[PDB]
């Protein structure tokens, strides 16, 4: 009846037996695509191009043709799999484009010395053309999507200190896939470049758009609404950024990763500006004093090399006496299950680990390499990293963290360089490198 | 009367704290689908929580008709969880599972050679295995042993990062011989049949080891007495300290499962969230 008309009109041909049966269900979504006014869409994309991609040399004729060609691609596609892909991708545009992209067209200086000192003690180790335009579009995107997109990284600190040379704009969103598909289409229609959207297995809910030559355009991490709700954040220049206080904690955790320490030696000043900004932020916002008083930080960290579990003595600061930090996330997951614990607190890529307090013992996982100063001895850089990881949870659940953070920061002062004897390897993360190839009508996960 | 006040329901077998000798002397439309929907939503949400579900391929063997799977599929889809569903059964699935790019329906009886073939095809995708294979009325112990040998083969070949396996220990009086199953927690099932001793063996694999553990006749005795106690005594209780529209134990048990489920819609309390979820599920399965 009508469903047949729907499919026939969509396919621009009489639906074969095979096709009618397979597409029968998508009838409703298909109808939505058909009714969608393509001319208005062609107009919106062009309007977007004059605002963010003015320097892209392609005619209105070329843009219109790419768009109209795609909205009729089904008429020349017979492979049922490809048809499902085309229906899915067209649906994303039809239902979300105007809401996501369419709307787009309608005291550090004094802390630099402190930062240099801290970082010096730690220095003991050893991208396509479109980015410019994409970043500019993102500056706007962030202001128009406060509720579903927040920023972290150098750009967010750049909003606090204009002297920061940010490479890109790091974001966490509640609708990453939708955003990335819409943006991939926008870029495709305007530039004609066959971009590819891919998913990386060793990162959590992470997707990235790369150009035809495999150059990086932009990426995004997806997080649930509850995670978005609890992530510490600050409102600046009409956008939300992750609280610089929380970002400082992650920076400390980050240097436990051997790779990052190697980056430090390569460009010390890059990190100095970033650290100096956060140090000042915390100094002024929380009244933290850098008197060099260590107190009970960093907490004692003992590693069991055979079981890849670092025990952190937390009794001096928290209600739980110790925290068992697993280096293998699958082992942590299995052990928690064996404890009959069903409500471990998860924060996705924000912490890259669950946190469970059970019988006054915290259980969590550390996603970075653990640095050792001696055989079976955890390097102070990693002890701080582990302490920082535990404080993320404190901040995410509105617990006490101020004093501990102050002591941690102060413990980084007046330190001698300590060479790295060795380090643990991160656990293996299984999984396929998934991707969406619009040009090829392929989606594989 | 037949009332009780509880801190929480028994979520796993190991938590049942009493027994009762089985007595041979011993309700909702689509209750079977409800039972499966709840257990799989619980299992899969747990894997979501611990970062295991993200990007996985859920391979379900013995999934027909699988009506409830469509709810599971839409649920995670709406949460933006990237998953590939592969539903395999010797019989056909409910048509509401057709026409979905992200779910592959396979009508075929599985054997070792077919298992090796899909593994090679899926590799290096992270695999989550859910098995509900069955062999009628009350299979024989020999048939159950055969089913469990198959589930073990499934695991050895697929090398899943996690699995949910149908688990019902052969009755003591019909014992044949000891056998092995993977190490895992034994999840109890609300809305399971009145005197069902069936549970869900949930495993999260570490290293490349199934950690097979032995099941003895002595274990069979314990399973029978523990589950009979649960079914005869516990599940027939009204939980008076459970402030909910329905206070029967199974609803109390369902509540502790649904409270662990994620939803992007925001609610005032956990009760409001569970009530919404329960409503959504009953509506989907056509249960008043
Ligand atoms: N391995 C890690 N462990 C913990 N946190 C990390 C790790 N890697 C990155 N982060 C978090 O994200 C921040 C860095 O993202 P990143 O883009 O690599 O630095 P950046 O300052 O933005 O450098 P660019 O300006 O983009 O060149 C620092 C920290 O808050
Ligand atoms: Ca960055
Ligand atoms: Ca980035």
């Amino acid at each position: 009846n009508i469903t047949l008309k729907i499919i026939e009109t969509y396919l621009g041909r009489v639906p074969s037996v095979n096709e009618y049966h397979m597409l029968k269900s998508q009838a409703r979504n298909i109808q939505k695509i058909t009714v969608f006014n393509k001319d208005i869409f062609v107009s919106l994309v062009k309007k977007n191009k004059k605002r963010f991609f003015s320097d892209v040399n392609t005619s209105a004729s070329e843009i219109k043709d790419r768009i109209l060609s795609y909205f009729s691609k089904q008429t020349q596609t017979y492979n049922i799999g490809k048809l499902f892909t085309i229906i899915e991708l067209q649906s994303v545009l039809v239902t979300t484009y105007t809401d996501i992209l369419g709307v787009l067209t309608i005291n550090v200086t004094s802390m630099e010395e402190l930062a240099r000192d801290m970082l010096n003690s730690m220095n003991v180790a050893v991208v396509s053309s479109l980015v410019k335009n994409v970043n500019k579009l993102m500056e706007e995107y962030l202001r128009r999507h406060n509720k579903s997109c927040i920023c972290y990284g150098s750009y967010s600190l750049y909003l606090i200190n204009p002297n920061i040379r940010y490479g890109d704009i790091d974001i966490l969103q509640t609708n990453s896939r939708t955003f990335l598909i819409d943006l991939a289409f926008l870029i495709k229609f305007i530039t004609g470049n066959n971009i590819i959207l891919s998913k990386i297995p060793y990162l959590r809910n992470y997707m990235v758009i790369k150009d035809e030559n495999d150059n990086h355009i932009i990426d995004s991490f997806n997080i649930r609404q509850d995670t978005m709700n609890v992530v510490p954040k600050i409102f600046i220049d009409n956008i939300y950024i992750v609280d610089p206080t929380f970002q400082l904690l992650n920076m400390i955790k980050m240097f436990s990763q051997i790779d990052r320490l190697e980056d430090l030696s390569k460009d010390p000043e890059k990190f100095n500006a970033r650290m100096a900004t956060m140090l000042e932020y915390v100094r002024y916002t929380h009244g933290i004093v850098f008197d060099g008083k260590r107190n009970n930080m960093p907490m004692k960290c003992i590693i069991d090399e055979n079981n890849r579990i670092v025990t952190v003595t937390t009794k001096d600061y928290f209600s739980f006496k110790k925290c068992l930090v697993y280096l293998d996330e699958n082992v942590l997951s299995s052990d928690i299950l064996d404890l009959n614990a069903d409500t471990s607190c998860d924060f996705e890529s924000v912490t890259n680990s669950v946190y469970l307090i059970h019988d006054n013992i915290m259980y969590t996982y550390f996603s970075n390499t653990i640095l050792l100063s001696d055989k079976g001895k955890v390097h102070e850089i990693s002890a701080r990293g582990l302490c920082a990881h535990i404080l993320l949870y404190q901040m995410l659940t509105s617990g006490e963290y101020k004093q501990c953070l102050s002591d941690l920061l102060n413990s980084m002062m007046n330190r001698d360089k300590i060479p790295i004897y060795s380090h643990t390897e991160r656990d293996k993360k299984p999984g396929r490198h998934g991707f969406i190839n619009i040009e090829k009508d392929i989606i594989v996960f | 009367m037949d009332v009780v006040s509880l801190d929480k329901p028994f979520m796993y077998f190991e938590e049942i704290d009493n027994e009762l000798d089985y007595e041979p002397e011993s309700k909702l439309p689509y209750q079977g689908q409800l039972k499966l929907l709840l257990g799989e939503l619980f299992f899969l949400s747990k894997l979501q929580r611990h970062g295991i579900l993200d990007g996985a391929t859920v391979v379900y063997i013995g999934s027909a008709p699988g009506t409830h799977i469509r709810y599971l599929r839409d649920h995670f889809y709406n949460l933006g969880v990237i998953i590939k569903w592969m539903l395999i059964d010797g019989r056909h699935h409910d048509p509401i599972l057709n026409g979905l790019r992200d779910v592959t329906l396979v009508t075929r009886f599985v054997d070792e050679e077919y298992l090796r073939s899909i593994k090679k095809q899926l590799h290096p995708s992270k695999i989550i295995l859910i098995s509900d294979v069955a062999s009628g009325n009350e299979p024989s112990t020999a048939d159950l042993l055969s089913n469990y040998a198959l589930q073990n083969v499934m695991i050895s070949i697929l090398n899943p990062v996690a699995s949910s396996l149908k688990w019902r220990c052969p009755f003591p009086d019909q014992w044949i011989k000891d056998f092995y199953i993977p190490h895992g927690n034994k999840m109890l099932q609300p809305f399971a049949p009145s005197y069902s001793a069936e549970m869900r063996l949930l495993s999260i694999y570490t290293g490349e080891n199934m950690r097979l553990t032995r099941v003895t006749k002595s274990d069979a005795v314990n399973y029978e007495k523990k589950m009979y106690y649960l079914n005869k005594i516990v599940r027939n209780k009204v939980v008076v300290n459970f402030d909910y529209p329905n206070q029967e134990y199974d609803y109390f048990h369902m509540y502790f499962m649904l409270r662990t489920v994620y939803c992007n819609k925001t609610f005032p309390t956990t009760k409001a969230k569970v009530l919404f979820l329960q409503q959504s599920i009953f509506r989907f399965l056509n249960i008043p």
